[PDB]
C-alpha cells in the first residue's frame, strides 16, 4: 500500500471546551525505520492543529500547500482561518486531485475561541469529510485506534482526563502496529492554553 | 430491454417494455424508453440508460434549435442522421441501440434502426434491445405490413409482451406511442393486463413432471405434492 | 466461485487464575446481507474444561469442530476414558490446522480452557496453527479493536498507576461485555448478541448479552 | 540500492560516503564513479541511482543553486533551503509525465553565519531524501542495500561529539560492513566531509 | 523477526526477538523463537511461524527417535540435515522458514542455517529474519572468537536490540541462550524497551 | 438452468416455503412450469436457488439416502434436522472436492411439534432461523419477513405468514429480473408437507407516477 | 448507505441512514446524508462520499447563483439536469448516486441520478448499499396520495430495512419533508439503536501516562 | 444449430437443421443431428459435434446392452437419465445441449431437454441450439398442444425454418422424425422447399432505402439503381 | 550466475576455482562456502547454484559413486563414466515433477590406469555441464556472471602445456578478472587441482 509505506498514525479527540490531537513519531519505508522523531502534527493557528498520515512525500508537499493557503488567507482575510473553513479548504484541495490524489489522510482538530465548541474532521485522500462529536483517527494504526478510542472516550472530558485516554489509545494501538510508534507527540488545545507533550512509548 | 417501432400507413408505433436492470435486479420498473426528440419524432433507447438519455437530450436540443431556425417541421431522416452521427462518433465509448421513428409530412411515418455500430438503416419495422432476439421470429411469422393504426398498436403490444415474457432483462409496463398527422397517442399497458404472459398461457399450466413419487413402476404419473402421497 | 467466504464475527477470551471467560458474537453474515443473528457455531465445547472459538468461514469452523470432536473422542477411547487437557487440544489444533496448510481451513481459532494447575489459558491460532498460550485472546473481524484494548486494560504497560488487584470473574466478564459493546458499535460485521461461556473447575456457566442489532 | 551511500553528522562536520560502483546489468563499468556532488562551498549530496537520473538531478540542483546565487548577488543559501528546494524538485517529479527521479540523496551541509545579522542554524546539517521527495533531518542515514547494516552499526557507535579522526575510523567500519555483507561489490567508497572550512575529500577511508 | 547465532571460543550464543508481525498488525509480542529441540540442540524460528514451529517439532521428534534407536544423542550435522532434507522435499510447496540449528555434539559446537529451499550452510555466525540486515551491522563489527560468555551475550543482545529498534517486523523481548559442552542455558530474557534505557541512559 | 429466489418462514405449527415455478437459462426464462420445491421423505421439503442440475443431483442423492435407510433397516425415518445435516455435509464435501453443488438450498421440515427451517450455501454455510431466503429473496424478501417476525414475536398465524410470503413474492416479482408471477408454497405442518397448486399474486402497475408523461426523459 | 424518497400528496419525503464507514469500520455513527440543494430541493447521497459531497455542493451553488439571475425558485428539473450532465461527463468516475427530492411549481419531483448520469423520475426511489432492502418495504407499503405521516413512517420503515439488514447502513433514520412552502429536516426521526449496556468509565487519573517533555503556551 | 422435439398424442416429432459451422464457414451442410439411441428413442444434438456424437454413441451402446439383458423395450426416461448422467459427469469438459425424445408403450411420447448444465427437464416440447432463442417467442405465440402427428411435423418444420432464417449458425435441410407406436417416419425438407425463408417472404422484397440518389428534396423516393438516374 | 566457477585442464592437472559466495537476496551469508566437492580421490565438481540443489545434487552423485565402488569391489570409475552418470542425473531431472536441479557443474578428474590391462584415457579430464544436462568435454570453461570474462581471458592465455605454477598465476588472473568486472562480490575463490597424485587444495590463489 502507498498509504502504509511511510507509516505513522494520528488521532484527535473532543473534550469539554478542548481537544487532544496526538501523532506517533515513526517515519519509515515499509519496515525499515528512518527516524523515531517525526511527529505528524502541524499548527495552523492557536485554535487549529492538524495531522497528516499517508505517503510522507505527500504529507510534506500537502502540508506546504496548506501552509501557503493558510498564510495567504491570513494576509488577504486579515484574520486566523477557523476550523470549519480550514477543513472545507482542505477537502477542496484534496478533491482538486480526485483523479491522481494526494496520499494523505488529514486529521483536523479545531476549537472556536469564543463558543468553546470543538470541531474534529478526518478526511479520506479525496476530501470526503468525517466530522464526528467524539474522535477521529487515520494512518496505519487506525483500525486499532478506533477500538481504543471507542472504549476509553466519554463525552464531557476535561483536558487532563482527555490527554490520558488519547495517550493510552495512541500508545496501545501503536503497540499492535509495525508501522507506527516510538512514543507520541500529543497537543492539548483549550481556549486558554495549548499544552504539547512528548509521550514515552516503546522502541520497537 | 425490448424496443420496437413498426410503420402503418399514416405513421408509426413505437413500443417498449419499462424495465431497467442492474443485471439481475430491477432498478426501475417503470422507465420510459420512448423518448421525445420533437413533437412527432421519438426514439426508443436500448443499452446504457446514461448514454441513450444523454444522446436523446443532445439530439432533442439540436432538433429544437434546427426547427426554430429553418422555421419548419423536422424530417425523421434529419433526427435519424443526427442520432447516427452521435452514436457513430462515440461508438467505442457508449452502449446505445437506438430506434428513431416518427412522422413528417414529406415522408410520412419512418423508422430508423441505429444499432451499436452506428449504422443507420431505414426500415418498415425495427427491433432493439436484449428482447429484440425473441421478436425476429415472431415478426417473420405473425407480422403482416399494411396494418391499421389500431392493429399496429395491438400487434406492437403483443410483440413487446412476447419478448418480455422470455427476456429476463425486459418486463413491466408496455408503453406505446403512435406518431402520425394527428396528436400523438401514448398509452401504457400494465403487466396485469398484458396481451400475453407465460403465467396465464394455458400451454404452461401443467407442471413438468420433475419430482415424481417413489413408485414400483416406470409409469410417470405426476409430481409428488403431499408427503402422505 | 471461491471455496472461501468470510462469515464475519469476533471471538474474545480472558483467562483469570481459576477460570476463562470465552465470548463470541452470534451474527453470521453472508455476502452483503446477514443470514442469522442467532448463530451459536462460533464457540464449540470439546471437553468440560476446554472450548474452541473459531472465526472466518462458518462452513470450515463447522468441519474443523467435528474433526476435533472425533480426534477428542478417539483420545478418550485410546487413553481409557481420560479427556485430553486444554494443552493437548491446543497442540492437536496446531497439528490439524497445519495438516491442511495446502488447502487451509479459513478459520481463526482460539482454544480456551483450564490448564494442569486450574489456571485459565487461551491459545489463539493463525490460519495454519501457529499459537502460544496467553492470558487473553481475540480473533475475527473486530480482533484489531479488542486486542489493543485488552493489552491496555490487562497488561497496563503504559500506566504509572499501581496494577489493580487481580480481576475477578465478574470484572473480567464486564471488561468483555464492554469490549464487545465497543466492537459492535464500530465493526459492521460484529453485532446482535454475545454468548459468554465462563469455564471454571466447577462447570461452564453461560449467559447471552445483547449488542446493537444493526 | 546497488550503490550504498552513508552519512553522519557530528558537532563540527558531516561525513558522507558513497560507493563508486557504476554497473550495467552484472558488469562493473567502474568501481570509482564519484556519487557525492558538491552543490556549493559548504553543501554536497551523496546521490544514489542510475547515472542518468543521478546526474540530471544533481546538475539541475547545482545549476539552479548557482543561478540563485548569481541573482542573489553571491548570497549562499542555507541547507534547509536547498534540502527543501531539492525535495520539492523530487516531489514535483513523481506527479510529472517524465516520472520520478529514481535517486536517493543524503544532502549534507555546514551552515555558517552569512552576515553579522544571521540568527540562523550554525553548524553541520544532514537531510535524508527518498526518490519520492521524503525530506527528513537525521544525525545519520544511508541509502542502498548496505543502508540497514550501516544504520544499525551507527545506532550502536555514533555519538554526536566524535572527532574528525573518530569519524574516519567510524566511516571505515561502515564502509567495511557494506563490503562484508552486501553481495553487490561496493569495493570503493568516495568519502567527503563538510566542515566550517568547506568540503574536504577524505582519501584515508574508502 | 530478528534471530542471530554465532560460534565463539565459549560455544554458541543464540539470541532472538519475540514479535510475530503480518507486515502491518503485530499478532504477538511474546513468540518464543528459540525451540529447545533436545537438551544440547536449539532451533530458531524465522519466516512462517507455523512452518518453523511444525517442522522444528518434527525435527525434535526425529532427534528423539534417533536417541531411542541408536542410544546416543544425534549430531548437529545430522539434525541440521534432517531439517534441510524436509525443506528440500518441500522446496516448491511455498514453505517460508529460515532456521538455525545450534548444538554441541561429540565434535564440539556446530551452528547451521537451514532455509525453506533446503539450503544448509555451516558458518560461525548468522542472523536470520527481516531484522538480520540490522543485527549483522552491530554483530559483525563487535564479533571476535575470543569474546567472554558475558561479552558474547552482550554483543548478541545489543545486535538483536538494534534490529528491534529499526525493523518494524522485529521487537518485544530479546532472549539470549548459550550452547556449551553441558548443553544450553537460557542466559537472559530482557524487554527491548528496557534495553534501550540500559544502552542509551540519557 | 437456474432457480430464482426461495423464501421460507416459520408460523405457529409449521413452515411455509415459496418459490417461482421458473428455471432461467441466463437472461432467458426457459421453463415457467417447473416444480422447484421437492419433498424429501415424509417430513421435509427443499428448494434451491442456483444450478437446477446440481439441485437435481443433490436432491436425488438425499431422497435416496432417506428412502434406502428407512427400507433397508427397520428404523425410524431421518428427522428434518438429520436430512438437513446430511444435505449440509454432502454440499460441503462437494466444495472440498472443488466440484461444488452451486446452489443455495432452503430446507423445511416438521417431525412432531419440532419445526425445522434452514439454509445451506454452495460452500456449506448453514443457518437455522425463523425465516430463510436464498437468491434475491435474501436481499428483498428477508427484510420484510424479519420485520413480520419482530412485529409478531409470539409467532405468526398461518394466515399472517401466508400474507407476508405473498407480499414478499409480489416484491420479488417486481424487482428480481429472472422471475415469473407463478409460485408454489410448501407448507410443512404436523401431518407432513403439502405443496400448493401454482398461484399468481395481484400486482399494482398504475401508480400516477408511472404514467408516460411523468417518466418521460424529455 | 440506504437513502430513500417517496412522493406523498403535498410533497416529497427523503430518508437516510447515518452510518459513514472507512472499509469495515464505522468512522461516524451520526453523519448527515441529506444535503441542502435549494430552499425547495434536498439531495440524499450514496456512493463515494467525496463525490456526493462535491457534486451536491457544486450544483447547490450553481442553483443559488442561477436563482439570483432568474429571481425564481429553482426547479427540481434544473437541479436534476445539472447533476446528470456533470455525472455523465465523468463516465461514473465521479461515483455519486443521488436521490433528488424537491417541490417546484410543477409539483413534487423525486428522482435518482445514477453515477453514470442516468435519471429515473419516480414516485418512490432508493439508492445505496441498502437500496434493495429499503425498496422491498417501499414496493410492499407505498400507495399514491399518502399523508405526510404515512409517508414519513414508510420512509423510516424503508431506511430501517437498510439499517438492520445492510452492514454499510446503520444507526438512525434522518427524514426530510419537502413541501411546496417549507423543508423540515428531522434528524433522528427514528433512533432504533440507542444504548445496550451503559459505557463502563475506565478511570485513568492524570500522570497515568509517562511524559518525557511538556511545553505549555498561554493565550 | 436448431433442434426441437414436440409431443403429439401417440408420440413425438424431433426436428433439426442440418448445418455444422466452424464459426462463419459451413463445414457440413447436411448433418443429421437426429441421432438414434434405440428403435424409438432419438436425441437431438446441439454443441460440439464431437462431444454429442461421443455421448450419443456411448448412450446408444448402453441402451442396446440394457435392452438385450432386461429382454424388453427401453423407456425414454431411461435414455434421458443415462444421457443426463454423462452430460452432468462431464459438464466442464463438453459443450452439449441434448434433447432426448421418443416413444415407449408405458409413458407414450416423452421429451427431455438436457441442456449444458446436465439438468434433465421432462417437457411437452423442447428447444435447443443457437437457433432455439428465435423459437421461444414463436412457440409462445403459434404452438398449440394436442396437435395431430401431421400438424406437429408441419409445425416443427415451420419452426426449424423460422429459426434457421434468422440464425446464421443454423441452415440447410430440416430433418424430422416421428417416434410413436408405428415404424419411425424420417423426412428431410430441402432448403429450396422450406416452409419459410426471409428470401421468399413478400414482407422483405422492397429493399431498405439506404442508397438514395442525390436530390433537391428531402423526399425519400427509392434506392439509386442506375448511374444515369 | 552470482557464484562464478572456473576450470582449465593442462598436460598434467585440472585446476578448478569456485566463488565462496553464499547469498540470501542481497546479504552475503558467507564469502567462504566450498562449492568444489571431491567425488572420488581423482574427481571433483565445481557445482554452482543455490546451496539446496548444489548439495542435494553433489551428495547424490558422491553417494552413488561410493555405492558403485562398494558393489564394484573398490574399482574407481573413469571421469567420462561419472560425467555421463552426472549428466544423465541432471537430464532425467528436467522432465521430473521435482523440476531441474538448478546447478551448473565443471566436472574435473585425472584418469589413472586402473590396472595393467587399462587401455583407456590417461590424464586430466574436464567436462562443462549445464543444469539441463548438457555435457561437453572442454580444455577450460566457466559458469557464472564471470564466465564470459574468464573464458575470453583463457582463450587468450591458456596453453595446453602450462606448469602447475603458470596455472596458479593464470587462475589468479581469472579470479582477479571476476572480482574486477562482476558486480556480485566473488571476493574469495576456493581453488583445487587434480593431478596424478589426487586432489590438492590450492591456498595461494583465491
Ligand atoms: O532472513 C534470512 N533467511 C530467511 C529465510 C526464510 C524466511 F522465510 C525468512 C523470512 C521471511 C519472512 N520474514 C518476516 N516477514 C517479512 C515481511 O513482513 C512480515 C514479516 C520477518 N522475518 C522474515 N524472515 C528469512 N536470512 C538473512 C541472511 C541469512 C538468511
Amino acid at each position: 500500500s502507498i498509504m502504509a509505506y511511510s507509516g505513522g498514525s494520528v488521532m484527535a479527540m473532543a473534550g469539554k471546551e478542548c481537544f487532544v490531537i496526538i501523532s506517533d513519531n515513526r517515519l519509515g519505508e515499509q519496515l525499515k525505520t528512518i527516524s523515531t522523531e517525526v511527529p505528524k502534527l502541524h499548527v495552523v493557528n492557536d485554535s487549529i492543529v492538524y495531522g497528516l498520515t499517508g505517503l510522507r512525500t505527500d504529507q510534506q508537499t500537502f502540508a506546504n500547500k496548506v501552509q501557503f493557503r493558510t498564510e495567504m488567507y491570513k494576509l488577504r482575510e486579515e484574520r486566523d482561518i477557523t476550523g470549519k473553513a480550514f477543513a472545507a479548504m482542505i477537502t477542496s484541495m484534496l478533491y482538486e486531485a480526485r483523479f491522481g490524489p494526494w496520499f494523505v489522510e488529514p486529521v483536523i482538530g479545531s476549537i472556536d475561541k469564543s463558543t468553546g465548541e470543538v470541531y474534529l474532521c478526518a478526511t479520506d485522500l479525496i476530501g470526503a469529510p468525517c466530522e464526528p462529536e467524539d474522535y477521529v483517527c487515520a494512518g496505519t494504526a487506525a483500525e486499532s485506534l478506533h477500538g481504543m478510542c471507542e472504549a476509553l472516550w466519554r463525552p464531557g472530558m476535561s483536558p487532563e482526563e482527555l490527554f490520558e485516554i488519547a495517550a493510552q489509545a495512541m500508545l496501545s494501538a501503536c503497540d499492535r502496529d509495525s508501522l507506527s510508534g516510538y512514543g507520541a507527540v500529543a497537543m492539548i488545545v483549550t481556549k486558554d492554553k495549548v499544552t504539547t507533550r512528548l509521550i514515552k512509548g516503546r522502541k520497537d | 430491454t425490448t424496443i420496437l417501432a413498426v410503420s402503418y400507413n399514416g405513421g408509426v408505433v413505437l413500443a417498449a417494455d419499462s424495465r431497467t436492470s442492474s443485471g439481475t435486479y430491477v432498478v426501475n420498473r417503470a422507465s420510459n424508453k420512448l423518448t421525445k426528440l420533437t413533437k412527432k419524432i421519438y426514439c426508443c433507447r436500448s443499452g446504457s440508460a446514461a448514454d441513450t438519455q444523454a444522446l436523446a437530450e443532445r439530439v432533442s436540443n439540436y432538433l429544437g434549435s434546427y426547427q426554430t431556425d429553418i422555421g419548419a417541421g423536422v424530417n425523421v431522416a434529419t433526427a435519424a442522421n443526427l442520432f447516427q452521427k452521435m452514436c457513430y462518433m462515440n461508438r467505442w465509448n457508449i452502449s446505445a441501440g437506438i430506434i428513431v421513428a416518427g412522422y413528417d409530412p414529406i415522408n410520412g411515418g419512418s423508422v430508423y434502426s441505429i444499432p451499436s455500430g452506428g449504422s443507420c438503416v431505414k426500415l418498415d419495422y425495427a427491433l432493439g434491445g436484449s428482447g429484440s432476439i425473441f421478436l425476429y421470429s415472431f415478426f417473420d411469422a405473425n407480422y403482416k405490413p399494411g396494418m391499421s393504426k389500431s392493429e399496429c398498436v395491438a400487434f406492437c403490444q403483443r410483440a413487446v409482451a412476447h419478448a418480455y415474457s422470455r427476456d429476463g432483462s425486459s418486463g413491466g409496463l408496455i408503453r406505446t406511442i403512435t406518431l402520425d398527422a394527428d396528436e400523438p397517442e401514448d398509452q401504457t399497458i400494465p403487466w396485469n393486463r398484458s396481451p400475453y404472459c407465460m403465467e396465464k398461457d394455458p400451454k404452461y399450466v401443467t407442471q413438468a413432471t420433475q419430482n415424481q413419487p417413489f413408485s414400483s413402476s416406470a409409469k410417470i404419473t405426476g409430481n409428488r405434492m403431499s408427503s402422505t402421497g | 466461485w471461491s471455496p472461501y467466504q468470510d462469515n464475519g464475527g469476533t471471538t474474545a477470551a480472558i483467562a483469570g487464575k481459576d477460570f476463562v471467560i470465552l465470548a463470541g458474537d452470534t451474527r453470521l453474515n453472508g455476502d452483503f446481507c446477514l443470514h442469522s443473528r442467532h448463530d451459536q457455531s462460533k464457540i464449540f465445547q470439546l471437553t468440560p474444561y476446554t472450548y474452541m472459538a473459531s472465526n472466518g468461514m462458518q462452513a470450515d469452523r463447522l468441519q474443523l469442530q467435528q474433526m476435533l470432536k472425533y480426534r477428542v473422542k478417539w483420545y478418550k477411547y485410546n487413553n481409557g476414558g481420560k479427556v485430553p487437557s486444554t494443552k493437548a487440544i491446543a497442540q492437536l489444533m496446531s497439528t490439524m490446522l497445519y495438516h491442511r496448510r495446502f488447502f487451509p481451513y479459513y478459520t481463526f481459532n482460539m482454544v480456551v480452557g483450564l490448564d494442569e494447575e486450574g489456571h485459565g489459558v487461551c491459545y489463539s491460532y493463525d490460519a495454519v496453527g501457529s499459537t502460544e498460550p496467553f492470558l487473553y485472546g481475540t480473533r475475527g473481524s473486530a480482533a484489531s479493536f479488542v486486542e489493543p484494548l485488552l493489552d491496555c486494560l490487562i497488561n497496563r504497560q503504559h500506566m504509572t498507576s499501581q496494577a489493580p488487584p487481580e480481576m475477578t470473574k465478574e470484572e473480567t466478564l464486564a471488561m468483555l461485555k464492554n469490549a464487545f459493546t465497543g466492537a459492535a458499535e464500530r465493526d459492521i460485521y460484529t453485532g446482535d448478541s454475545v454468548s459468554f461461556f465462563i469455564i471454571t473447575k466447577d462447570g461452564v456457566q453461560q449467559e447471552s448479552f445483547e449488542l446493537r442489532k444493526d | 540500492m546497488a550503490e550504498t551511500a552513508i552519512a553522519f553528522r557530528c558537532k563540527d562536520y558531516v561525513m558522507v560516503a558513497a560507493a563508486g560502483l557504476n554497473a550495467f546489468y552484472y558488469i562493473k563499468i567502474t568501481d570509482a564513479e564519484d556519487k557525492i556532488t558538491q552543490l556549493d562551498t559548504h553543501q554536497l549530496v551523496a546521490c544514489t541511482g542510475e547515472n542518468g537520473p543521478r546526474v540530471n538531478f544533481t546538475e539541475y540542483i547545482k545549476c539552479n543553486l548557482a543561478l540563485n546565487r548569481m541573482r542573489q548577488h553571491g548570497r549562499h543559501s542555507s541547507c534547509e533551503s536547498t534540502a527543501n528546494f531539492m525535495r520539492n524538485c523530487l516531489a514535483s517529479a513523481i506527479r510529472s509525465r517524465e516520472g520520478a527521479y529514481q535517486v536517493n540523496c543524503l544532502f549534507a551541509g555546514y551552515d555558517t553565519p552569512v552576515s553579522e545579522d544571521d540568527d540562523g542554524v550554525v553548524g553541520p546539517q544532514l537531510f535524508y531524501m527518498d526518490y519520492l521527495g521524503t525530506l527528513q533531518a537525521v544525525p545519520y542515514g544511508c541509502h542502498g542495500y548496505g543502508a540497514c547494516f550501516v544504520t544499525a552499526l551507527l545506532d550502536r557507535l555514533w555519538r554526536p561529539d566524535l572527532s574528525q579522526q573518530e569519524g574516519l575510523e567510524l566511516m571505515q567500519k561502515c564502509c567495511d560492513e557494506v563490503k562484508r555483507r552486501v553481495i553487490i561489490s561496493n569495493s570503493y567508497f568516495f568519502v567527503k566531509a563538510v566542515t566550517k572550512n568547506g568540503v574536504e575529500v577524505i582519501t584515508a577511508v574508502h | 523477526t530478528t534471530t542471530l547465532a554465532f560460534r565463539f571460543n565459549g560455544g554458541i550464543i543464540v539470541a532472538v526477538d519475540s514479535r510475530a508481525s503480518t507486515g502491518q498488525y503485530i499478532a504477538s509480542q511474546t513468540v518464543m523463537k528459540v525451540l529447545e529441540i533436545n537438551d544440547y540442540l536449539l532451533g530458531t524460528l524465522a519466516g512462517g511461524a507455523a512452518d518453523c514451529q511444525y517442522w522444528e517439532r518434527v525435527l525434535g521428534m526425529e532427534c528423539r527417535l534417533w536417541e531411542l534407536r541408536n542410544g546416543s544423542r544425534i549430531t548437529v550435522a545430522a539434525a541440521s540435515k534432517i531439517l534441510a532434507n524436509i525443506t528440500y522435499a518441500y522446496r516448491n510447496h511455498g514453505l517460508s522458514m529460515g532456521t538455525m540449528v545450534a548444538g554441541w555434539d561429540q565434535f564440539g559446537p556446530s551452528l547451521y542455517y537451514v532455509d525453506d529451499k533446503g539450503s544448509r550452510v555451516k558458518q560461525d555466525l548468522f542472523s536470520v529474519g527481516s531484522g538480520s540486515i540490522y543485527a549483522y551491522g552491530v554483530l559483525d563489527t563487535g564479533y571476535r572468537k575470543d569474546l567472554s560468555v558475558e561479552d558474547a551475550c552482550d554483543l548478541a543482545r545489543r545486535s538483536i536490540f538494534h534490529a528491534t529498534y529499526r525493523d518494524g517486523a522485529s521487537g518485544g523481548i530479546v532472549t539470549v541462550y548459550h550452547v556449551h559442552e553441558k548443553g544450553w542455558t537460557k542466559i537472559s530474557r530482557d524487554d527491548q524497551t528496557k534495553l534501550y534505557h540500559r544502552y542509551f541512559p540519557s | 438452468a437456474s432457480g430464482g429466489s426461495v423464501i421460507a418462514i416459520k408460523y405457529k405449527g409449521g413452515v411455509l416455503m415459496a418459490a417461482d415455478t421458473l428455471l432461467s437459462y441466463g437472461s432467458l426464462a426457459k421453463w415457467p412450469n417447473i416444480p422447484r420445491i421437492r419433498l424429501l421423505g415424509s417430513h421435509s421439503a427443499v428448494c434451491a436457488t442456483g444450478s437446477y442440475a446440481d439441485f437435481q443431483m443433490m436432491a436425488k442423492q438425499v431422497e435416496d439416502n432417506i428412502e434406502r435407510q428407512k427400507m433397508y433397516h427397520n428404523v425410524d425415518e431421518l428427522s428434518p434436522s438429520e436430512v438437513f445435516s446430511y444435505l449440509h455435509r454432502s454440499i460441503y464435501q462437494k466444495r472440498c472436492d472443488f466440484d461444488p453443488c452451486l446452489c443455495q438450498m432452503v430446507f423445511i421440515g416438521v417431525r412432531d411439534g419440532e419445526t425445522f427451517l434452514a439454509g445451506v450455501d454452495d460452500v456449506g454455510t448453514r443457518w437455522e432461523d425463523d425465516c430463510i431466503a436464498t437468491g434475491y429473496g435474501a436481499y428483498i424478501a428477508l427484510p420484510l419477513l424479519r420485520q413480520a417476525l419482530e412485529k409478531n414475536p409470539d409467532g405468526l398465524s398461518r394466515g399472517e405468514a401466508m400474507r407476508i410470503l405473498t407480499d414478499c413474492l409480489r416484491v420479488l416479482f417486481y424487482r428480481e429480473c429472472r422471475a415469473i408471477n407463478k409460485f408454489q408454497v410448501a407448507d410443512a405442518a404436523s401431518d407432513g408437507v403439502r405443496i400448493s397448486e401454482p398461484f399468481d399474486v395481484e400486482t399494482h402497475w398504475e401508480y400516477e407516477g408511472y404514467c408516460f408523461e411523468k417518466t418521460a426523459i424529455i | 448507505t440506504t437513502i430513500v424518497g417517496v412522493v406523498y400528496r403535498d410533497g416529497v419525503v427523503l430518508g437516510a441512514d447515518t452510518r459513514a464507514t472507512e472499509g469495515s469500520i464505522v468512522a461516524d455513527k451520526r453523519c448527515r446524508k441529506i444535503h441542502y440543494m435549494a430552499p425547495n430541493i434536498m439531495c440524499c447521497g450514496a456512493g463515494t462520499s467525496a463525490d456526493t459531497e462535491a457534486v451536491t455542493n457544486m450544483v447547490s451553488s450553481h442553483l443559488a447563483l442561477h436563482r439570483l439571475e432568474t429571481g425564481k425558485q429553482s426547479r427540481v428539473l434544473e437541479a436534476l439536469t445539472l447533476l446528470k450532465r456533470h455525472l455523465y461527463r465523468y463516465q461514473g468516475h465521479v461515483s455519486a448516486a443521488l436521490v433528488l427530492g424537491g417541490v417546484d411549481v410543477e409539483g413534487p419531483f423525486l428522482a435518482t441520478i445514477a453515477p453514470h448520469g442516468s435519471t429515473d423520475r419516480l414516485p418512490f426511489v432508493t439508492m445505496g448499499s441498502g437500496s434493495i432492502a429499503a425498496m422491498a418495504q417501499l414496493e410492499a407499503a407505498y400507495k399514491d396520495n399518502m399523508t405526510c405521516e404515512e409517508a414519513k413512517e414508510l420512509v423510516a420503515s424503508a431506511i430501517r430495512k437498510g439499517i438492520f439488514n445492510d452492514p454499510y447502513s446503520g444507526t438512525q433514520v434522518d427524514v426530510c419533508v419537502i413541501t411546496k412552502d417549507k423543508t423540515e429536516l428531522t434528524i433522528g426521526y427514528d433512533k432504533p439503536n440507542e444504548r445496550m449496556y451503559p459505557r463502563q468509565e475506565v478511570l485513568l487519573p492524570p500522570g497515568t501516562t509517562p511524559v518525557l517533555k511538556e511545553e505549555i503556551r498561554q493565550l
